[PDB]
């Protein structure tokens, strides 16, 4: 135990770094070009180069890994997963080494690696099968072994709710399957797991349906993206055992012990934008504060100032909460993402803050199309219901006579005339006015609508904050606020609308303003920059979302990113690398 | 007297219910309900209420509306004093008599001998014809207090209505010109007469409209979605700005820290220097509360202007736009940056100049339209600048370009660079070529010639080892360097030789 390499990144490279080095081991990484920044890079003791941006020159090339391997002297590397966590060929020129590929054996993967072969390893291994299914809801379970034959499962973990089948949310336990059929499936997992000989740790994929009848789809010979939540109710750190046992070594606990407690929920930040058919979103990241502690978790390969590039995966981060009860761990995920804060690239928090509030999420009733079936038309955003547009009316109300005092204090003001700061206002949110009158000392505010009703804001908020941590009622109300002319910008759920504060007469006259229509789009393309054309990255007959890019023109040594006006799709292009237009000359068209 | 209460109820109706329809119709305020919301909450004390013109012409004697068609006076924005003029459009088109502009005259001379800025809410038909010279006098004198004024007191101009003629040559004047999205425009000789003269055929929106003029002229300040954003925005601006040229920059509280870090700065710098970055990420990162007024967002955009504070006090701010002409200085440009320099100066307003330029944009276009001249203009309003000047060089500062961005040759305070920053004659290549030309026939030794420029040259620090740059700062502590840098220089006071006045080239 020592000087362990890791071949893998992002936010998983640190997922292990920081366990290996908590347990006093000599951390060591590696990193492309477009990832000297990266922070796995410096979270580790040591870091080599590997070639360019792309990893199939850098992350995957089995040479530049091994070169480095003994050139910072192996131990135990880790490929943590979905690079060379499953290729054979590095998992024998290890061997051909010495150095411990912390996982499972080579042939063990490429066993479970094929369908058919895989299908009858489970069969003779009396493991249950799609015979030759209802409602269809994605359980897996969550096994660890060791080369020394021992082996035990440590509870399962439902990804039913997954988009286009990349994982968006997972938790643990199952709120389906119950003790036995949990047992059942979790003994008849484990079970399966020796009949191949597998060591480390791997999970087993079943397809249960509306009967708890479980089936077996397949096993994947590596450590799962969503482990977190099996983590936060077992009591267990799976890259710590995985390491132990890559290292010849018992398990500390039985079967008896491995007890799951409370519950858990791991929502997956991705750089998409909903709003625009979760198109990949590219760029650098502005602002990026997630929460931090009812626990909460943030494994992030990420940070502030840093830059999403083309050449990975859009994962930011993935937020994981647990606790008591089930209905609790979905609430402190839900403050959570309130909390988390993102800018300068799209991403889905708003998305995955609709599904947490979800009834058929909250309700568990879930199945594998649920993705499919709830958001047809992708994410049409989401919309506060009264009670929440009132509390949220009441805030704003608050903030905004605030930050109007404010104003008010400007040095230079005639002495004995001031501005007086009104206590009628008329808050406009989702198409719907709140009349509502404050009064406030020192503690907080107190805002009253016209049925008589009033609630009590309190804040620690003051102008600039971009989040507002509130106490509307008694209860938490969490903002991200943005100015705006009439008033400001407000976020909570998936919501996100413009919120004016007006005074009456101010309300009164906007009413009279017209309203406002966006310009007209021309479906062609035309150059603005008498350039040089660097790249075009769309084909004809390809969807482009408003605002994706399309070409690039090289103006006077610096690049220009052109990109569509309007969603809409390809009809033809017409210049491409190396040309040289002028302005106004087309270079593609939109049916 | 409830007579009284009558007449003045009377007068309040304008051109009239109907005509108060029409003009809503067009999505128009009314001049009334526009200073109606400029000013604090009951703060506006009217004069010449009942004033009538004196025209019997053409029968105008037969019509003499009480106002004449501009409502004037004074109110306070957020307690501090300011004198106001909102042209009644449903009066009489809102057209200017004699005595219209004397009513402006007299709030214009009451802000001069006050100390208070100047709000004129354009929306006008333009001159009142049956009174010949007299609607030429009558703009006379308001053009003549427009100038007296300049740089003595500010000038706000809003554009909410039309504005042709004559006209337009007094908002030209002041230092600010808004105008509202779709319901205003404003031309010297309207479409009608483009037409019978350039048998050209044009529609007043595209002749002289708010986008026309805040994109394509360089005539508008900004174009606001309408008339209510518009007049809430413009006492943000006033919130900015000091009262008259003798007082400094207002003072307010500020829930920021003069020492916060954006360690997210240091790497807004792209490592391929071919692959731009927004200029605005750092302004508002700097920037107090992250808040940033810009001044002609949709023009000349390879540079930015706007306001800002720090310590709750107003900064002016030019920075060069890598995301257009990668960043260049241009006719436009220049002529964009050096009037805000200037009226910033003008009211000790003190400068943050945040630089990255390659140098000005060539073409024949450029040289046969005066760069020569306009160029020169934002190098002579940083030569003339007396406020305090805090520069930050991002990256590019080359050649003429770096010496007109407030460098420390135009005795700038701070000229502050980043490590990325490259202060030099020129590109490595281009000045290799003149450097070593015989040696071109060799392209490895002029690929090595380069090479070695760039390496030794291409950087803040042979300008530092000149003392030209103050110190390389480590991006991220920026916005805690400028701050205090400006906190320090609070009592700079700094004289230029007695003249009358400059003679900047136009
Ligand atoms: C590279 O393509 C050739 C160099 C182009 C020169 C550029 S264009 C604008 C910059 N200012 C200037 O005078 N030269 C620079």
């Amino acid at each position: 135990f020592n000087k362990i390499l890791i071949a893998n990144r992002g936010e998983i490279a640190c997922r292990v770094i920081k366990t290996a080095r908590k347990m006093g081991i000599s951390t060591v990484a590696i990193y492309s070009d477009a990832d000297k920044q990266a922070l796995h890079v410096q979270m580790a003791d040591e870091a080599v180069h590997i070639g360019p941006p792309p990893a199939n020159q850098s992350y995957i090339v089995i040479d530049k890994v091994m070169a480095a391997i003994r050139a910072t002297g192996a131990q135990a590397v880790h490929p943590g997963y979905g690079f060379l966590s499953e290729n054979s060929k590095f998992a024998e020129a290890l061997e051909a080494e010495g150095v411990i590929f912390v996982g499972p054996p080579k042939g063990a993967i490429e066993a479970m690696g094929d369908k058919i072969t895989s299908k009858k390893i489970a069969q003779e291994a009396n493991v249950s099968t799609v015979p030759g299914v209802t409602q269809p809801r994605h359980i897996e379970i969550q096994v660890l072994c060791d080369s020394h034959g021992n082996g035990i499962y440590l509870g399962e973990r439902e990804c039913s709710i997954q988009r286009r089948n990349q994982k968006v949310v997972e938790e643990a336990p199952s709120p389906f399957l119950d003790e036995a059929t949990r047992r059942a499936m979790g003994e008849q997992a484990v079970a399966l797991a020796k009949a191949v000989g597998y060591a480390s740790a791997g999970t087993v994929e079943f397809i249960v349906d509306g009967q708890k009848n479980f089936y077996f789809l397949e096993m994947n010979t590596r450590l799962q993206v969503e482990h977190p939540v099996t983590e936060l109710i077992t009591g267990v750190d799976l890259v710590e055992q995985m390491i132990r046992v890559a290292a010849g070594e018992p398990l500390s606990i039985t079967q008896g012990d491995v007890k799951l407690t409370g519950w858990a929920i791991e929502n997956r930040l991705y750089a998409e934008d909903p709003y625009r058919g979760f198109l990949p979103s590219i760029g650098r990241l502005t602002r990026y504060r997630p929460p931090a502690e009812a626990a909460v978790r943030n494994d992030t390969g990420v940070y502030e100032g840093g830059e999403i590039s083309m050449y990975y995966d859009p994962m930011i981060a993935k937020l994981c909460t647990w606790a008591p009860t089930r209905a609790a761990a979905i609430e402190a995920m839900r403050i959570a993402l309130d909390s988390f804060e993102v800018e300068g690239i799209g991403h889905n928090l708003p998305f995955l803050s609709a599904v947490m509030d979800h009834p058929k999420f909250i309700s568990g009733d879930m199945t594998t199309a649920f993705i499919a079936e709830e958001y047809p038309e992708g994410f049409e955003g989401v919309n506060l219901p009264e009670t929440d547009l009132r509390r949220v009316a009441a805030a704003a109300a608050a903030m905004h006579r605030v930050a109007e005092i404010r104003r008010t204090r400007v040095s230079g003001r005639m002495d004995n005339h001031e501005r007086r700061v009104g206590t009628e206002w008329v808050v406009t949110l989702q198409g719907a006015d709140f009349p509502v009158t404050i009064a406030a000392d020192h503690d907080g505010s107190t805002v009253s609508f016209d049925d008589g009703s009033s609630m009590r804001v309190t804040s620690d908020w003051t102008p600039g904050d971009q989040l507002a941590n509130l106490m509307v009622d008694g209860a938490p109300l969490v903002l991200k606020v943005g100015k705006i002319s009439g008033g400001f910008r407000i976020r909570t759920r998936g919501a996100d609308l413009k919120v004016h504060v007006r005074t009456p007469r101010q309300a009164e006259l906007a009413r009279l303003m017209p309203e406002k229509l966006p310009p007209d789009t021309s479906k062609m393309l035309l150059c603005p920059m008498p350039g040089l054309i660097v790249k075009v990255d769309v084909e004809v007959g390809q969807e482009v979302q408003e605002g994706q890019a399309l070409c690039t023109i090289e103006a006077m040594k610096m690049e220009n990113i052109l990109r569509a006006e309007k969603k809409g799709v390809v009809a033809k292009i017409n210049a491409s690398a190396g040309n040289s237009l002028a302005v106004d000359d087309v270079i593609m068209e939109f049916e | 007297l409830e007579q009284l209460e009558d007449r003045r109820a009377a007068a309040r109706l304008g051109g009239g219910q109907k005509r108060i329809d029409a003009q809503h119709g067009r999505g128009k305020l009314t001049a009334r309900e526009r200073v109606d919301l400029l000013l604090d909450e009951g703060s506006f004390e009217e004069f010449d209420m009942f004033v009538t013109h004196r025209c019997t012409d053409f029968n105008m004697q037969d019509q003499k509306p009480a106002g004449d068609g501009v409502v004037t006076g004074w109110g306070t924005i957020n307690g501090r004093v300011v004198y106001v003029f909102s042209q009644d459009f449903t009066v009489l088109g809102g057209s200017v008599s004699e005595t219209h502009s004397k009513k402006i005259c007299k709030i214009m001379d009451m802000a001069m001998q006050n100390g208070a800025p100047v709000i004129g809410i354009n929306d006008s038909g333009g001159a009142r014809i049956q009174e010949g010279v007299d609607s030429l006098a009558g703009y006379g004198e308001v053009f003549q207090r427009n100038i007296m004024a300049s740089g003595v007191v500010p000038q706000i101009s809003m554009i909410m209505g039309p504005c042709a003629g004559g006209a337009v040559y007094s908002p030209a004047m002041t230092d600010f010109i808004f105008m509202v999205k779709d319901s205003s425009y404003m031309f010297v000789t309207g479409p009608d007469v483009v037409k019978t003269v350039t048998n050209e055929q044009v529609s007043a929106e595209e002749l002289g409209g708010a986008t026309t003029h805040t994109r394509k002229s360089s005539v508008a300040d900004a174009a606001f979605e309408n008339d209510v954003e518009a007049l809430a925005e413009v006492r943000r601006l006033v919130d900015f700005l000091p009262l008259n040229n003798r007082e400094k920059p207002p003072v307010r509280p500020f829930f920021d820290d003069p020492d916060r870090i954006e360690p997210s700065l240091d790497t807004l710098v792209p490592d391929n220097p071919n692959t731009p970055y927004d200029m605005k990420e750092l302004i508002h990162k700097l920037a107090d509360e992250g808040d940033f007024y810009e001044i002609q967002e949709e023009f000349a955009k390879n540079i930015i202007t706007g306001f800002i504070r720090l310590e709750g006090r107003t900064v002016g701010v030019v920075a060069n736009q890598p995301l257009v002409l990668a960043g260049c200085l241009d006719i436009d440009s220049s002529r964009k940056a050096a009037r805000f320099v200037r009226f910033c100066d003008a009211f000790e307003i003190p400068l943050l100049t945040l630089i990255d330029v390659p140098g000005f944009l060539p073409g024949t276009s450029q040289e046969y339209g005066g760069v020569i001249k306009h160029g020169a203009k934002l190098l002579y309003a940083y030569g003339e600048a007396t406020v305090p000047m805090v520069t930050v060089i991002t990256r590019k500062a080359y050649g003429g370009a770096y010496v007109v961005m407030s460098s420390k040759h135009l005795r700038a305070d701070f000229n502050y660079a980043w490590p990325t920053a490259e202060v030099a004659v020129m590109g490595a290549k281009g000045a290799t070529e003149i450097i070593h030309r015989g040696d071109l026939g060799d392209p490895e030794k002029i690929a090595q010639h380069t090479a070695d420029y760039e390496e030794r040259f291409a950087n803040p620090f042979v300008a530092s080892e000149r003392g030209f740059v103050d110190e390389v700062i480590q991006p991220r502590s920026t916005r805690k360097r400028v701050a205090r840098a400006f906190a320090s220089l609070r009592n700079k006071s700094v004289q230029m030789p007695w003249k009358k006045h400059d003679n900047i080239p136009l």
